[PDB]
Formats: structure tokens, C-alpha cells, sequence
């Protein structure tokens, strides 16, 4: 259950990351256009049967069940894996943009104060 | 048949363990990065708002 | 400690000074036409006083100051800052008195949706629904708010979030003894999530719920229902839910309440049951 | 160990929501400023 | 190498230039101070970089600027972190004051967490760490960030049980466990917290622990099926007979099945010592 | 292929017309048109010529009044030369790193340091040189409090030093990183592994002190006892006390049956066992 909940939450986080990346791209485009305009303004068993007996059955059965579940987990794990990797790259890619944007505004404001006098 | 099944189970367990190693480390790094970017964007928005407010007040003073 | 009395006294003095400033603002405007500098400064005092009251653990005073600032700045034709201050007041109200927060958030939602900002309106609607759920048991208003938020999210093409709202709506509707909507929502969500890579593993669960919600109507339409799922999603047969359903059906077909109860006990012992599932199983057992 | 992973994932998610909210505010204000600048330039010119 | 002497000489030259510029009487002076401090940091001269940073922060604050002033104050504080722990606390307190005044309570909570961490790791003090953690938890709870508040409260309760009266530990553990019981994802861990609380009741008297465990079993049925409940019942039964042998046998068996945190070890040792 | 010839012709034409335009205020237009020509050359996939033109445009931008654009163009030129003469790319990336450090952005400087170390280690055989850049990047990251990156760089340099037969640096770094990981509430499960590695390195000095080292690790970290690495190490040391080749071979085979051993572990194991 914890595995499944983690998977779904990761999916939601990825969608949110894509949304914020789109927002950042829009911010950059709009700000650049605005600045330019303003400038233009100017398996058989698991235990030995030492004594047979009912106790030896369920134990074996239990082990068998365990094996099954573990198999599933493997796939789950690996699947979930891919997700985070992509996210990593995506996150980094926004930062640069934002940073660049920030820098621009500062210089823009500086210019807006240097042309006046 | 014993050795095959038991070693197979152990191998599966080890595979899961190693995957979780790598990706717990990855998620920790990602958390640090997100921590940085949040403050970055907050400062950016605050500064742009402040500068544009200066622009409004100056232009209205001149006109 | 000293914090309580000191913060209360200083905040009261600052608020009284702000009151005097706003009282003198009208005279200043009449005599000289100073503009809005006095009003903006008074709004700054009000915001600072609200924040100080918030640090002083006096939620009501912070909410009142936020409301005063929001009203004054709305009088200044600035709807955005008014909406922001009203959101802060609503949180303080949800943190002081919730009834006031309801109308504050409604006003903020109206202001935001006037400009077409649907995402913020949906988030505020979700917050209002949560407020209703936590204290009161007035389910109907929560369902209405959740439906509105889900409609907005679907209209914004933001999938995987409207799904959760619809799941909440269906789960709450199934409580009121109205099963058709729950069945429809559960089957739709399950078939939608079947094809997703990550969500696929969860899909099975949804089906089970529908089956339980389909069992109350009549047993005959439950059996058939299971078939319809198994042919579409063969892997469903592997999950424990199918075996549990088949055993419960076999036990009920002959009025064998004891076998049904024993199977339920065993399944609960292996994994603890949820209150929703416990209640629904009890309801089914009544027959 | 799975139980350990869960909380980290949750915290990262909530932080993502907060940053998203901030981005929406920033873009809205930028668009409004663009509109105001357009008005000023077109009418003054 | 050339780095040490060259960067030190250039930093001194830039400091002298900024001093002369202010002597003429201004933003250029602040920029020169910032560049000199950056080069000092690059030179590994950790000390005296925070001094230049604080000078720049004061000069910038002189002209009503507050954001960059707070950022540079935090920069100086973290720079002094390793060279001089004491001054970092004061710089971070100043930054916290400014940020809380302006209302960015999340930043104040983060700085409080950092202050508590530095206090507990390098210097030796528990009361100040407890106070800072409680303040940060209060801020986060006011900001409805439940997970961080839970973490801070858990740490505070752990330290209070380590030294302070166990009442605080009982309260915090009970509240956290009750809150976590209803949560879907977190319910599975709830048992743990409850167990801890019960142990803290043992340190006072056996009857209080018995009543508390009965109440917890009534509240949380699954606690009855937990191995912790069986271990507690067995330990209390052994203690009621003043038989250290059964106590030791049960403790050793439970340790054999699962390793100990070294917290439970301390509580068990304390309880065993007082068996008499 | 038609595409390569067509794109090469288009890029050459654009660069030639850009040169003519600049030869004819003018600095900004020249820089922009040269940047466009460099982009078209990059899409033409002539890596060497495209990188040369791009670095020329970077220098021309340096002639223009701007720093951020200069650093961006320098890093792009370094990436373009990544598949060309390594020396020019290294020089350009070093200049970009110097500018970034001058701007106080130590994190990007550390990233570029790691990148240049990677290209140096993978392309050429000189390993010691990459050690300096890795250590500098680790120092920068540690100064910026990014513990994860510092740990990664320290692990890489420690492994390379262990390969270089300087066991002292490797053991120091491994012990420090392992104890730091054990202290941290997270990553604790990995700590065991580090300890094991240290033991192997310490064996290359002598065998008798290895017993003391493993006992010290045991008393410092009790859980290490239950790890199969501890059992394997103690069994190998006990077997080596008698000069029999079968025992340690059988032990390593039994361990290998579960998980395949890596190249680094295998080479050090062969080194220890053969003598």
C-alpha cells in the first residue's frame, strides 16, 4: 500500500513540475517582450519434510505466498524508479530560466534608473 | 531445488535494497535543490514588485 | 509571559494610532487633496497590526485588522490586494472563527473568478469544502463544493486532480445510501486509470469498491458485475478481492451467515479493515 | 525502508504546491503590468 | 600558493577603497565590501569575512533596504558558523527578527531550526535547543505545516524524556499518536509512539503504566495484537514479583528478535535499576 | 547524404554574410548575427568549425559590454568543443568558471569543475590531474554546505586514490564518510558498505592490524556484525592465516553466487589474494 501511494504521489508531483515549467517559460517570454516594448517607447516446496504433519504444509504455503508478493515488488520498484530520474533533470532546467529572468529584471531596473540620470 | 529458490529470493531482496539506496540518495538531492529554488523565486518576485512600484511612483510624480 | 501583555498593549496602541490617522485622513483630503498616501500608510499600519496580533496568538484581532485593511484597500479600487487581505482574514477566521472565513473565502473566490483565474478559485473551493467537513457534518455543501472544484479542474485540463475530487464525492455519496453515482464514478475512474503506467497497479482497488457498492442493490447484479470486470481486466482475478467476493457470494447464497463472518474475520486479521469497508460489510450482512 | 521513503515524498509534494502558487502570482502580476504599460504607451504616443 | 597572498592583499585594498569612499561623506562601497568578502571567502579566511559582510549589511540597511540586508546577515551568520559559533547565533537572531517583523514566518522557522541544530551539535545546551525547537514548531503549526511541527515536537519530547519530567513526553507522544492513528498512510507507525508513552509511565510507578496501557488498548484495538503490548505485559508481570531474572530473559529475547535504538535500552536500564 | 551538405552550405552562407554585415551599435548586431550563424553551424553538426565560430562569437561578445552572455557563450563553446580538441574546451570552461566564481556563484563553478574533471578522466589517461579538480569541487560544495555533492566527489577521489596505491587517503576519506553516514539518520543502511571497503584497503598494508581495524569497526558500529561483508572479511582473514588457496576462493565464490562482484572489488581482491 505504501508503494502504491508513493507511486501516485510521484505522478502528481511530476504533473505539477511540468505546470511550473510552462509558467516559467511564459514569464520569460512576456517579460522579454515587455522590456523590448518599453525600450522602443523612446516450486515443488520450500521446507524439508522431516516429520511431514500439517504444520509443514502451511509454512511451505506461506513461504510460497511470500515469494509471489516479492516478485511484484520488484517490478513496482523499477517502474517507480524511472519517474524520479526525469524529474531531476526537469527541476534543474527551471532553475536556470528563473535565474536568468531574475538577472534580467535587475539590469533592466538598473537601466531604467541610469537613463534618467 | 532448495539452493536455487533460496538464492533467487535473496537476490530479489538485494536488488530491491540496492535500488532503494540509489533512489533515496537521489530524492534527498532533489529535496535540497527544490529548497533552493523556492527561495530564489520568492526573492525574484519580491524584487520585481518593488522595482515596478518604484517605476509607478516615479512616473506619476513626473506626470 | 511578558509577550502576551506587551504585544497586546503595543498592538492596541498602534491600532488606535491607525484609527486616528484614518479619522484625520478625510480632513487632510478635504483641506489639501493629499491623495491616497495617508490611506496607503493607514493600510500599512493595519497590516502590521494584524501580523503582530497573529504573532501574539490573538487570532481574532489579526482577523479584524485584516478585514479592515481589505475593506479600505478595496475602497481604493485595488481588488487584487483586497482579495489577498481577505484571504489572510479568512485563514485567521478559519484560525479564529470559521463562519466568517466562509464568507471571506467566498468573496475572494468571486473576485478571483471575475478575472478568469480558475485554479485559485478551485483551490479555495476545496479549502471551503474541507472547512465544512472538519467541523460540521453538512455533507451536501461539501459535495457541492467538491463538484464545483472538480468541474473547474476538468475545465483547466488538469487531470489526476479532478479524479481525486470525484473519488471523494463518490465515497461520500455512497454513505448517504445513494449507490448509482458511486458506481458510475468508481467504474469511470477505474477504467481511466487502467491504461496509465504508474496508476495501473491501483486500478484493481477501485473496481472492488464498486462491486461492494453494487452488492446492496441486489445480489444477482453483483455476480454478473464481477464477470464484466474480469473479462476486461484478467489480472483482477489474481487479487485477493476477487476471492473474497466469491467466498462471500457463496456463503450468502445459502444464508450461511457464519461462513461470511468467518471469512471477513480472516481477511481483517491478515490486513486491518477500513471504517468505510467495515460499515458497508455490516450493511450487506443485514440481509 | 518503504515506510521511510513515504514521508520524504509527501514533503516534496507539498513544497511543489507552494512554489506553484508563487509562480501563478508572479505570472498574473507580470501580465497586468504588461497591460498597464501597453495602455500608457499607446495613449501617450 | 599565489591564492593566499594575492587574495588577501586584494581584499585589504578593496576594504581600504571602500573605507575611503565612505570617508568622502554609497552603493559602490557596499558592492566593494561584498566583493572583498567574497574574495576573503575564496581565500579560506573564514574569519573576518563575516565582519565585512556585517559592515556591508549595516551600510545597506542605513538606506532603508531590508531584504538584501537580511540575506547578507544570514550569509555572515553561516560564514561564522564554523569559525565562531557564538556570533552566528546573534546574526541569525537579527535575521529572524527582520523576517518575523516582515512576516515570512517559514524563513524564521527554518532559521530557528538551524539555531537549535547548531546549539545542540557544537555547543552543549538542551534548554535553549528545546525552546528554539518549540518556537519553530509553533510557527510551523500556525502555518499549518503538520509534518515539520510533528518532527520538532517529537525531538522536543525525546529530549524532555531524556532529561526533563516525563509529563511532557506523555503529552506529546499521546497527541502525536492520536493524530497519526486516523491518517491512512501514517497509521501503521502509530503503535511505536504509543509504546514510548507507556514506557515513560513506568519510570514513575507500575500502576500508572498499567492504567495507561489499558487505556491505550481500549483506544487502539490493534495495540493488543502488537508485540509491544505482549512485551509490556510480560515485563510488568515479572516486575510485580521482584524477579530480575524474568525481566532480563524477556528483554534479551525481545532484543534478539529486534535490535534496540539505544533509547529503549536507556529506559529499560533505568526501569531495571529501580526494580530493587 | 544531402542533409549534411545542405546544412553545411546554409551555415557557411549565414556565417559569411554575418562577417560581411559586421565588417560594414554595430557591435550588438554583429554579436547577435554571429550567434545565429553559430546556431546554424551547430545544426549543421560540423562540431569543430561550429565550435570555432561559436568561441569567436563569444570573444566578440566579450568585446561587448556584458558578462552573463559572455559566460553563457563560453560554456556553450566548451560544450561544442567537448567532441573536439580537449585543450580548447578546457581553457574556455576554466575561463567560464573563473567568471562564475568572480560573480560569487560557487555551485555552478563546482558543476563545471566536475564536468571538466569528467572529460579529462574519460578522454585522456592522466588521472592525477582530475584529482585536483575533483578536490576543488568538493571544497566548493562543502563550503556551500551541499553535503551530498561533497560526499560524491570525496568517494570518487577516494576510489581513484585507492586505485593509485595511496591507501592512506582512501582509508581516511572512507572512514570519514562512513562515520558521517552513520551519524546521519538517513543513509545509515549504506554505512556498513563503506566500512567494509576500508578494511580491504587496510589489508594491503598488513594482516595483523586488520583484525584490530575490524574489531574497531565492530565496536563502533555493532550492526556491521550481521552484515555478510563482516563474515566474509573475517573468514578470508582466518583462511589466509594458512597458505591454502582453496578456502578464500570458495568463500568468494559463495559470496559471488548471491551478487556479482564489481571490477574494482575484484581487482583489489586479486591483488590481496595473489600475495
Amino acid at each position: 500500500d505504501a508503494g502504491i501511494r508513493t507511486l501516485v504521489m510521484l505522478d502528481e508531483q511530476g504533473e505539477q513540475l511540468e505546470r511550473i515549467e510552462e509558467g516559467m517559460d511564459q514569464i520569460n517570454k512576456d517579460m522579454k517582450e515587455a522590456e523590448k516594448n518599453l525600450t522602443d517607447l523612446g516450486s515443488g516446496g520450500f521446507i524439508r519434510r522431516v516429520t511431514n504433519d500439517a504444520r509443514e504444509n502451511e509454512m511451505d504455503e506461506n513461504l510460497e505466498q511470500v515469494s509471489g508478493i516479492i516478485g511484484n515488488l520488484r517490478h513496482m520498484a523499477l517502474d517507480m524508479g524511472n519517474e524520479i530520474d526525469t524529474q531531476n533533470r526537469q527541476i534543474d532546467r527551471i532553475m536556470e530560466k528563473a535565474d536568468s529572468n531574475k538577472t534580467r529584471i535587475d539590469e533592466a531596473n538598473q537601466r531604467a534608473t541610469k537613463m534618467l540620470g | 531445488t532448495r539452493h536455487s529458490e533460496i538464492i533467487k529470493l535473496e537476490n530479489s531482496i538485494r536488488e530491491l535494497h540496492d535500488m532503494f539506496m540509489d533512489m533515496a540518495m537521489l530524492v534527498e538531492s532533489q529535496g535540497e535543490m527544490i529548497d533552493r529554488i523556492e527561495y530564489n523565486v520568492e526573492h525574484a518576485v519580491d524584487y520585481v514588485e518593488r522595482a515596478v512600484s518604484d517605476t509607478k511612483k516615479a512616473v506619476k510624480y513626473q506626470s | 509571559g511578558m509577550d502576551t501583555s506587551g504585544k497586546q498593549a503595543e498592538a492596541m496602541a498602534l491600532l488606535a494610532e491607525a484609527e486616528r490617522k484614518v479619522k484625520n485622513s478625510q480632513s487632510f483630503f478635504s483641506g489639501l487633496f493629499g491623495g491616497s498616501s495617508k490611506i496607503e500608510e493607514a493600510c500599512e499600519i493595519y497590516a502590521r497590526a494584524a501580523n503582530m496580533f497573529k504573532m501574539a496568538k490573538n487570532w481574532s484581532a489579526a482577523g479584524n485588522a485584516f478585514c479592515q485593511a481589505a475593506q479600505l484597500h478595496l475602497q481604493l479600487q485595488s481588488k487584487h490586494d483586497a482579495a489577498t487581505c481577505f484571504v489572510d482574514a479568512g485563514n485567521a477566521f478559519k484560525k479564529a472563527d470559521p463562519q466568517e472565513a466562509i464568507n471571506c473565502l467566498m468573496r475572494a473566490i468571486e473576485i478571483y473568478t471575475d478575472m478568469g483565474r480558475f485554479t485559485i478559485a478551485a483551490k479555495h473551493h476545496i479549502s471551503i469544502a474541507e472547512i465544512y467537513e472538519t467541523e460540521l457534518v453538512d455533507v451536501e455543501k461539501a459535495i457541492a463544493h467538491y463538484e464545483q472544484s472538480a468541474d473547474y479542474y476538468k475545465g483547466e485540463e488538469s487531470n489526476s486532480s479532478a479524479n481525486k475530487c470525484l473519488l471523494k464525492v463518490a465515497g461520500y455519496a455512497a454513505q448517504l445510501e445513494q449507490y448509482q453515482k458511486a458506481i458510475d464514478i468508481y467504474e469511470q475512474v477505474g477504467t481511466s486509470a487502467m491504461d496509465s503506467p504508474l496508476l495501473k497497479y491501483s486500478a484493481k482497488d477501485y473496481f472492488f469498491k464498486a462491486a461492494l457498492c453494487h452488492f446492496c442493490i441486489d445480489m444477482l447484479n453483483a455476480k454478473l458485475a464481477v464477470q464484466k470486470y474480469e473479462e476486461l481486466f484478467p489480472a483482477f482475478s489474481d487479487s485477493r478481492e476477487c476471492k473474497l467476493m466469491k467466498k462471500l457470494l457463496e456463503a450468502h447464497e445459502e444464508q450461511n451467515v457464519d461462513s461470511y463472518t468467518e471469512s471477513v474475520k480472516e481477511y481483517d486479521s491478515i490486513s486491518r479493515l477500513d471504517q468505510w469497508l467495515t460499515t458497508m460489510l455490516l450493511r450487506i450482512k443485514k440481509t
